[PDB]
């Protein structure tokens, strides 16, 4: 029959309050006839039909490719409210269903150092900042990175990593030209996470 | 121009089958008229079988090329190609020659009747109808390009297995 | 069950195939072999070649009944990573098809790694542990070997990050040994090694202190 996978809100959007977080629920591999489902979304079990859908996408093999919204609100998905999805077809016999909640546990506050470029990495073309993030958990943070008051382009973040003491850290990565850097600008590595200042630090770093 | 020149049946109604399908020969047009005469050709060859069809229950390779039927009369009956192909799945076909307009009948042949999962067929790269289980495309009246590639993509219970190119223009 | 048997091919470890006189393996696991006696036969292949490096080791079994069977190749070092293909040619009585995976690959862009190592950050200075860090970029065979040691001993609690992709198409990645305050206050020397396809020798050390 077809297939559903439950993905979850991104991280940032869950995090302030800026965009109304979504729990995306697809089911991929639906034939052109006995598509047309229906979804009893369950938050802890109280259906509520105020769960908005898109439409009949189709994809490069006929599969239609039907996809649905659930707005959870901001201030819950954070408390672990496990949602549901429900999927019955004709294809399968049986619905299936997938439930989904906070990456459950206990966290940790992430305190964030920035280390700066190496000496002998200067007398080359540009330069690179890091910014260390050590110690948390789960893997719903997000880095990004600041100069004077917009944000930097060029900038690359390492992926998670499990710690020694069941924890999480990464490296992000900023390049920037060592003349913008030797010459003294002020560069802001900034990080959002559900266990610090509510949702929010940064971090400084110059000469 | 003589007698009536006989030709060459199919069972079933494909060509290229694979490396352990039964397929069934048979022939028309002649007809011992009353003591049922056969001679299978082979390749241009003969075979001792003396049935008015031909069993071939453990197909391989060797079974592969040019068969031909020449019953009491039946003139001498125009060459039929076999082919046999090495693998896990087809797309088996009556005929490979559909200008303008004709009837269009293909099936992703599994291996040793093994069903199969998710099957798609394929113009050249694009999809065309999915279905769920196993089952065989049909269309009536062409479609000017699909003249082209086709072939077909399935799951094996986890196995994720392809099949080989057939341009039909 | 069944449904038919699976192959897979992984090429050796990167200390093993770089470094001289560690026995580079390369091997072929079959998983999902089972019920009904299907049996070995591997047979490998450069471009054309010959048995003799491998001979199987057992049936584990454990938990999901299939008879899982692998086999080595003993590689040589001035071969692979120099352009030889390999290939496994698995087949069994109930797989309708010799089929096997190649490998080699990963191919391009070698260059200078240049590393670059970097202090502890003023603010960890409280914290009883503080964690130094050593950053490897300008590489492209896609993987590499980071270690770290400390005058000479394996310190064995660092952490290495995995490699990504940067702006140019040259990987980087990170690495961090945490060690005590007063471990980092003492003085002792710390060295980040790193291996790669493109150094003299295949090796290089940023000796770190205070
Ligand atoms: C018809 O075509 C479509 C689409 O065609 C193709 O689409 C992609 C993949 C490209 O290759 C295109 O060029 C091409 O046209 C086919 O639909 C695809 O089907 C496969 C199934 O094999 C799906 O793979 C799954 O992918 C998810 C992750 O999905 C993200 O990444 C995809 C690839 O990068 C990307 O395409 C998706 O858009 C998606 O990206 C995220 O999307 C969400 C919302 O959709 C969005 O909010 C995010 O922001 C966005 N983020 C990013 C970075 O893109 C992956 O999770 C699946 O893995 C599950 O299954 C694996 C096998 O079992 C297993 O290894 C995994 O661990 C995981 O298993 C599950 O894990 C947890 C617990 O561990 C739990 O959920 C389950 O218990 C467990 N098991 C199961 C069974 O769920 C998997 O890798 C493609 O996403 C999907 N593409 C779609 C829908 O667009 C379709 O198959 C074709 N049909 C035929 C017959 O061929
Ligand atoms: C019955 O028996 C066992 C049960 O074991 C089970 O193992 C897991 C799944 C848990 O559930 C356990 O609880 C359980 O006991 C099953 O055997 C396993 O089956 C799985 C899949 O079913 C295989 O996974 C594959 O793993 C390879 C990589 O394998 C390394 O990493 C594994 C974990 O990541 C590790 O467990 C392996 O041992 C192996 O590790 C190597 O081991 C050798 C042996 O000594 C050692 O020398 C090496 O140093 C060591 N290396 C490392 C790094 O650990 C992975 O590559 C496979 O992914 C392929 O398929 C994916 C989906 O198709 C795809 O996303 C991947 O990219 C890759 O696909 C290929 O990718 C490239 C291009 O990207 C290309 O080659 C191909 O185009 C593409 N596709 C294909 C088809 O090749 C996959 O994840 C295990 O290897 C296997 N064996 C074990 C665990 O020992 C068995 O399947 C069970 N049967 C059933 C029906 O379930
Ligand atoms: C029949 O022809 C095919 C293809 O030319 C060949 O492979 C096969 O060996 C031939 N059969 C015999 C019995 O020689
Ligand atoms: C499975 O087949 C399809 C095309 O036939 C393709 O999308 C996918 O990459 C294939 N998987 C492997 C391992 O080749």
């Amino acid at each position: 029959g077809p297939s559903v996978f439950l993905f979850p809100p991104k991280p940032k959007d869950t995090l302030m309050i800026s965009r109304t977080p979504e729990v995306t629920c697809v089911v991929v591999d639906v034939s052109q006839e006995d598509p047309d489902v229906k979804f009893n979304w369950y938050v802890n079990g109280a259906e509520v039909h105020h769960a908005q859908t898109k439409p009949r996408e189709t994809q490069y093999n006929s599969t239609y490719r039907v996809v649905s919204v659930l707005t959870v609100t901001h201030q819950d998905w954070l408390n672990g409210k496990e949602y549901t999805c429900k999927v019955s077809n004709k294809a399968l016999p049986a619905p299936i269903q997938k439930t989904i909640s906070k990456d459950k546990g206990q966290p940790r506050e992430p305190q964030v150092y920035t280390l700066p470029p190496s000496r002998e990495e200067l007398t080359k073309n540009q330069v690179s900042l890091t910014c260390l993030v050590k110690g948390f958990y789960p893997s719903d943070i997000v880095v990004e990175w600041e100069s004077s008051g917009q944000p930097e382009n060029t900038y690359k973040t390492t992926p998670p990593v499990l710690d020694s003491d069941g924890s999480y850290f990464l490296y992000s990565k900023l390049t920037v030209d060592k003349s913008r850097w030797q010459q003294g600008n002020v560069f802001s590595c900034s990080v959002m996470h559900e266990a610090l200042h509510n949702h929010y630090t940064q971090k400084s770093l110059s000469v | 121009e003589d007698l009536p020149k006989a030709v060459v049946f199919l069972e079933p109604q494909w060509y290229r089958v694979l490396e352990k399908d039964s397929v069934t020969l048979k022939c028309q047009g002649a007809y011992s008229p009353e003591d049922q005469s056969t001679r299978w050709f082979h390749n241009e060859s003969l075979i001792s079988s003396q049935t008015s069809s031909y069993f071939i229950a453990a197909a391989r390779v060797n079974n592969s090329g040019e068969y031909r039927c020449q019953t009491s009369l039946s003139t001498l009956s125009d060459p039929v190609q076999l082919e046999v192909h090495i693998g896990w799945l087809l797309l088996q076909a009556p005929r490979w020659v559909f200008k303008e307009e004709e009837s269009i009948h293909l099936r992703c042949h599994s291996w040793k009747n093994t069903l199969l999962h998710k099957v798609t067929y394929l113009q050249n790269g694009k999809g065309r109808k999915y279905f769920h289980q196993n089952s065989d495309f049909y269309i009536p009246k062409a479609t000017l390009k699909d003249s082209g590639s086709y072939f077909c993509r399935g799951l094996i219970g986890s196995k994720n297995v392809s099949s080989e190119t057939v341009q039909i223009t």
